[PDB]
């Protein structure tokens, strides 16, 4: 079971992706900031 | 989550500070310095 | 010296019995006094944090 | 059926960590723009002032 | 001599002065008259310390003494500044 | 532990020795963690029998620690003792990291012109069609 | 542990003893051991006496080096700058 | 691996791995509450004293019958050991007060240079030093007693001689106080001096205890660990 | 007689679209151009200027031509439409001077009896500031020659004026303002010590020029002694400062006790409302 | 207690001049110097609700005079004194060191070369019996000043302008810092 386990791990790494999309909200942060 | 090993096994409160001071020491405090003005 | 005070401390080997000092130190003072009120605000916080958790 | 999931998931964990990579340089630019936008605002009283009272 | 010795003796003075003990004290203030030398009057132990002077005539091999001293400063000075920019190097971006 | 028994120059000690190590290795695997050097001496001990069945024991506590990739070259160099065994939870990890080390080379030596290329070695590339 | 605990612990720690001192404690009052010991602190005895001198030279500061290389750390402060946006 | 023996905390140091995210709080504070307990037995007192000070505040939550007393309890010893130690009437409970579990009169006893006293809490409570399980604490803490004593006369006097405190504290000779001082020179407690041509104790204080050069340096701790709190805030910061 | 000049850089500009003229079509050496000048107290300004044609071939550095009526004509007008302005000097754009330029600049002097030039680089990219100003005086010589006329090196810089900058500013439009608190200061570190040691360097290799050469003008007369006002710290090994490592750590002293308090109110600025709304966009988000 | 006018009889109130004996037995200490020279000397309506009893502005002139032997037959006078005392009696011991620290306090920081000899010979006997006695209140955490051997020099210490302050800062941003560290580390679980 070798990419069988790999694949699970790097399915844990959607909780790497929660960090992007809070680093997506960062970027939409100040945006209205300087429109405003 | 609270044991896990554990089941098995103003008042003086605060005057306990200088009541260290007043337990051990200085019981007879002005009975020495109150007679220091005659023994010597 | 004992009662009152010019800053005249007691030197018995210099002759000039040195009257020196720093009076402008405020700059730890007002920051001090600045911490022992946020110390509180932040115990004034601690209310909400434990509170709005569980 | 596994060959298909990595060959996916991995692509998108790449794509992920390319915009996360970016975004940060980004939202470094942007503070950029607002200090260009300070100086903007600082610069509305510099030589006249007019004084009247608010009523 | 070497950069400035920081406190110089009355031997020193008296040495190249041929002269005796009490008059170095006369001469340093009579260089004050002068006006060459801005110094100090370093004499708790008659060992004189020293401030800027009006320069004299610099010779071939002090040409190439300062060369030594100088170069000395300008690539040490260098050196070790291009060895601080080079822990300063890595936070640029 | 019982590991510095082994200063006796027959190895006849030294295979009672791994008898006892794979039988009581439940409990002791902070040991060898002293004995790699012991380990390295008796596996570069040619006509010494035992060098393979170090290799073993070696892959066995480097993968307890951390060293799973001198545990790999350990389990390359443990002979057809290693070999032997492919039905396991330790085994199916090993042979994941075995073959991510076979795949790597494989993308590394992909992109060489005509040769050039690092040695693959035949027990890695022998267990891929033996899977 | 003891001899060599001597040899950390009654000289270049103190200011000076007399031979009377060192013959209680070192015995057999004359070795080459007690001499030994005097010689291995890297000092040389006079007559019925052991001074403890010539330690802790210069009254050393580290001048301004600890000033050049925390800022070398405030180096890193900025990169805590930069790294958050 | 507690009760049932040791260097399995030993089979740990060629492998020790912890957590990549610190767990519940609870959970957190009771392993390094462990660790800390076992560093008491390696008398390891650096890295203990902060560590269980870290798991004594950081498990506020127990039940009214005590248990955070009994952490504290079992915590507290080999601070008591250190050398030095604050005073334990913030977590005097009367329960606590019956059970005399970490006994407020052994405490009372370090601030004393009492020896009888001191040795009856010992015989007279080995009773209660069987639920201690600790008796490391004893052939060391005697020790500490005496120490204690010498700490409290060296920083209450400029200069003091053998004359004083070598038969004071009935040492019976000047040269057992001498191989005290010795060893807290050698602990670096005390800066004295002994003239060793009359029997004198030529003790001193060092000088400079003015801001210099001492806390610009502490400050890098100071603002290191500022920083590292900065960080934390930013990583508290990127969980929703 | 010229204690610093205030140079704006539009008649920078006003030799560059001659330059741009001059590119055009048959180049011999370079650009000889009328300085106007405002010249007010010992310092000097200038607002514009204008060219004048000039061609020089080299064979004893004396055939070189300027149109003095023309000269006259256009200042005649410039000081009509602005008495404010007078001539100042000249320019040129080759940054290396010769040995034409003190006929240049004596035969222009007879106007105004000062002409300051102006180095100029059309191609700038290792020096610090343009605007360079020369006077001729004399200090006749130590061996009190027949009238050494030398050009002697006045301080310079780019001026200042209120609302110059605001076609500037907006062209550039790649500026970075107020980078205080990055990089600037690493980026004048590198610049200053490896672009003024190696003005030092070059220093001392016009010392090697001494050693090998340099009889000409050898200087034993400011050399030394602006270098002795440099060697008012003579920088030798065993570093001689005993009595400067506690005024360093006087230095160290306050901005460190800033650093501490500060930042520590800073860590407490910072964990307050990230805590608070933290756990308010946590447990509120749902 | 300070504002002492207002308070005139009440049918809860005893003697009125007891309430003033005993706002001043609270009010010489926690009082610093300058405030405790305008309150207790400077006091215009106090002055005569202690010029009934002699021994209490004996015991303010007395402390504030200074002296080394009136100190101690003024501290018996107030020993005699707190004792008779409701709710204050238990509380003996801390009053009259409390006394001691200020005195002592005021008058250490002023000279440098100080011997104790110098003290005992107008204190009454000091020359083993304030030995323990200023030996207890500096080790008590109180008091910095230097005890010596027969070289006898006592060595006072700073004001608290540069030094001693550069601790309660960090003293407060580990503890109650750290526990809102533990609420910080209250996220995940």
């Amino acid at each position: 079971y070798l990419s069988k386990i790999e694949e699970l791990q790097l399915i844990v790494n959607d909780k790497s992706q929660n960090l992007r999309r809070l680093q997506a909200q960062r970027n939409e942060l100040n945006a209205k900031v300087r429109l405003l | 989550m609270s044991e896990k090993k554990q089941p098995v096994d103003e008042d003086n409160w605060d005057d306990d500070n200088v009541e260290d001071d007043f337990s051990n020491q200085l019981r007879a405090e002005l009975e020495k310095h109150g007679y220091k003005m005659e023994t010597s | 010296i004992l009662d009152k005070k010019f800053h005249g401390i007691l030197d018995q080997g210099e002759g000039v019995l040195i009257i020196f000092d720093e009076p402008p130190v405020d700059k730890t003072y007002e920051a001090a006094l600045e911490t022992i009120q946020n110390m509180s605000k932040v115990v004034d916080s601690l209310y909400n944090k434990a509170k709005k958790l569980t | 059926d596994l060959y298909s999931r990595y060959k996916k998931l991995q692509q998108e964990l790449e794509f992920l960590e390319v915009q996360e990579e970016y975004i940060k340089d980004e939202q470094k630019n942007l503070k950029k723009e607002f200090l260009h936008a300070q100086e903007e605002v600082k610069r509305i009283q510099s030589i006249p002032l007019v004084i009247g009272q608010f009523l | 001599r070497p950069a400035n010795h920081r406190q110089l003796t009355f031997e020193e003075i008296a040495k190249s002065a041929k002269i005796t003990v009490n008059e170095v004290e006369l001469l340093v203030m009579k260089a004050l008259s002068v006006g060459l030398v801005k110094g100090s009057i370093d004499e708790v132990d008659k060992r004189v310390h020293m401030t800027w002077v009006q320069p004299r005539v610099l010779d071939l091999q002090q040409i190439k003494g300062m060369k030594d001293r100088l170069e000395f400063w300008c690539t040490d000075v260098k050196s070790m500044e291009m060895l601080v920019e080079h822990q300063a190097h890595d936070i640029l971006t | 532990g019982i590991i510095s028994l082994l200063d006796e120059d027959e190895p006849q000690l030294k295979e009672f020795a791994l008898h006892k190590l794979n039988a009581v290795v439940n409990d002791f695997w902070a040991e060898i963690s002293e004995s790699v050097d012991k380990i390295e001496v008796l596996y570069e001990d040619e006509g010494f029998r035992s060098r393979q069945f170090a290799a073993l024991v070696a892959s066995k506590v480097f993968y307890h620690l951390g060293a799973f990739e001198e545990s790999l070259n350990y389990a390359l160099g443990a002979g057809d003792l290693f070999n032997v065994n492919d039905n396991s939870e330790y085994v199916e990890t090993i042979i994941a990291k075995c073959i991510d080390h076979y795949t790597k080379q494989c993308v590394e030596n992909a992109d060489l012109p005509e040769g050039e290329k690092k040695p693959i070695d035949q027990r890695l590339e022998g267990i891929v069609n033996k899977m | 542990t003891i001899r060599d605990e001597i040899a950390g612990c009654i000289e270049k720690a103190y200011e000076k003893i007399l031979f009377t001192e060192a013959t209680r404690i070192l015995f057999f009052n004359t070795p080459k051991k007690m001499t030994d010991y005097a010689k291995k602190r890297g000092w040389v005895l006079g007559p019925n006496n052991y001074y403890s001198f010539a330690s802790q030279q210069q009254k050393p500061e580290d001048t301004t080096i600890p000033s050049t290389e925390l800022a070398k750390q405030v180096i890193e402060y900025a990169r805590q700058l930069e790294m958050i946006v | 691996y507690l009760h049932y023996s040791l260097y399995d905390q030993a089979e740990k140091l060629v492998s020790k791995s912890v957590f990549p995210e610190q767990a519940n709080n609870n959970e957190w504070a009771r392993y390094l509450y462990y660790t800390g307990r076992i560093k008491a037995i390696q008398l390891e007192y650096s890295e203990a004293r902060r560590t269980m000070t870290n798991a004594l505040r950081k498990a506020p939550q127990h039940t009214a019958v005590g248990f955070k007393q009994t952490v504290h309890k079992l915590l507290i010893v080999v601070e008591l050991l250190l050398g030095e130690i604050p005073d334990r009437l913030q977590f005097r409970q009367p329960s606590l007060k019956r059970s005399l579990m970490p006994y407020f009169l052994l405490t009372q006893a370090v601030r004393t240079g009492n020896l009888a006293k001191f040795n009856q809490v010992l015989d007279q409570f080995g009773e209660k030093f069987q639920a201690d399980g600790t008796y490391t604490l004893i052939i060391r803490l005697r020790h500490n007693v005496i120490k204690t004593g010498v700490r409290m006369i060296s920083l209450s006097y400029s200069r003091i001689s053998l004359a004083d405190i070598a038969q004071k504290l009935q040492l019976d000779s000047p040269e057992d106080a001498e191989f005290i001082v010795a060893k807290a020179i050698r602990d670096g407690v005390i800066e004295a001096s002994i003239n060793h041509e009359k029997g004198y104790v030529q003790s001193k204080e060092m000088i400079d205890i003015y801001s210099t050069r001492e806390p610009q340096l502490a400050f890098h701790q100071r603002i290191s660990f500022c920083l590292d709190i900065h960080n934390m805030s930013v990583k508290a910061m990127r969980f929703p | 007689a010229v204690q610093k000049v205030v140079v704006h850089p539009l008649v920078l500009l006003s030799v560059v679209d001659h330059f741009n003229r001059i590119g055009k079509v048959g180049n011999q050496k370079r650009v000889v151009g009328v300085l106007l000048g405002s010249w007010q107290k010992k310092v000097l300004d200038v607002s514009n200027s204008f060219a004048v044609p000039f061609d020089e071939d080299d064979k004893d550095d004396s055939v070189w031509f300027l149109d003095h009526d023309y000269l006259e004509n256009m200042y005649g007008m410039f000081k009509k439409v602005n008495a404010r302005e007078r001539i100042v000097g000249w320019y040129h754009t080759g940054p290396k001077l010769h040995k034409n330029d003190i006929a240049i600049n004596e035969l222009m002097k007879r106007y105004c009896p000062n002409s300051v030039l102006v180095i100029i680089d059309v191609k700038p990219k290792d020096l610090g500031l343009p605007t360079e100003a020369y006077i001729s005086v004399e200090e006749v010589h130590d061996d009190g020659t027949p009238t050494s006329k030398t050009f002697e090196h006045v301080t310079s810089e780019i001026g200042a004026e209120e609302a110059e900058e605001v076609g500037v500013e907006h062209l550039l439009r790649d500026i970075k303002d107020t980078t205080v608190g990055t990089l600037s200061q690493r980026i004048t570190n590198q610049v200053h010590g490896l672009k003024g040691l190696n003005s030092k360097l070059l220093d001392i290799r016009s010392y090697l020029e001494k050693v090998a050469t340099g009889k000409l003008p050898i200087n034993h007369q400011i050399i030394y002694q602006l270098q002795d006002v440099f060697n008012l710290l003579p920088d030798v090994s065993l570093q001689e400062f005993v009595k400067a490592f506690y005024l360093k750590t006087n230095d160290q002293m306050v901005v460190v006790y800033l650093a501490s308090l500060i930042r520590s109110v800073v860590a407490l600025h910072n964990l307050i409302n990230n805590k608070i709304a933290n756990r308010d966009a946590e447990k509120k988000e749902g | 207690f300070l504002d002492t006018v207002s308070t005139f009889t009440s049918y809860e109130l005893m003697d009125y001049k007891t309430f003033v004996t005993y706002t001043v037995y609270v009010s010489m200490i926690a009082l610093e110097r300058p405030d405790l020279r305008e309150k207790v000397i400077k006091g215009a309506e106090i002055l005569e609700v202690l010029h009934s009893l002699p021994a209490v502005r004996q015991y303010l002139f007395s402390l504030y005079e200074c002296r080394y032997s009136v100190f101690f037959q003024s501290l018996a006078v107030v020993e005699q004194e707190m004792k008779k005392d409701w709710l204050f009696a238990p509380h003996y011991r801390y009053y009259v060191r409390e006394m001691r620290i200020h005195a002592y306090s005021q008058l250490l920081e002023s000279y440098r070369s100080l011997t104790l000899g110098y003290m005992a010979e107008a204190f009454g006997v000091g020359v083993e019996f304030i030995d323990q006695e200023l030996s207890r209140f500096i080790a008590a955490g109180r008091l910095h000043c230097k005890i010596d051997k027969v070289n006898e020099i006592v060595e006072t210490n700073r004001p608290d302008s540069k030094n001693w302050q550069y601790q309660e800062t960090i003293k407060k941003g580990d503890l109650l810092l750290n526990r809102v560290q533990k609420l910080s580390r209250v996220i995940n679980m």
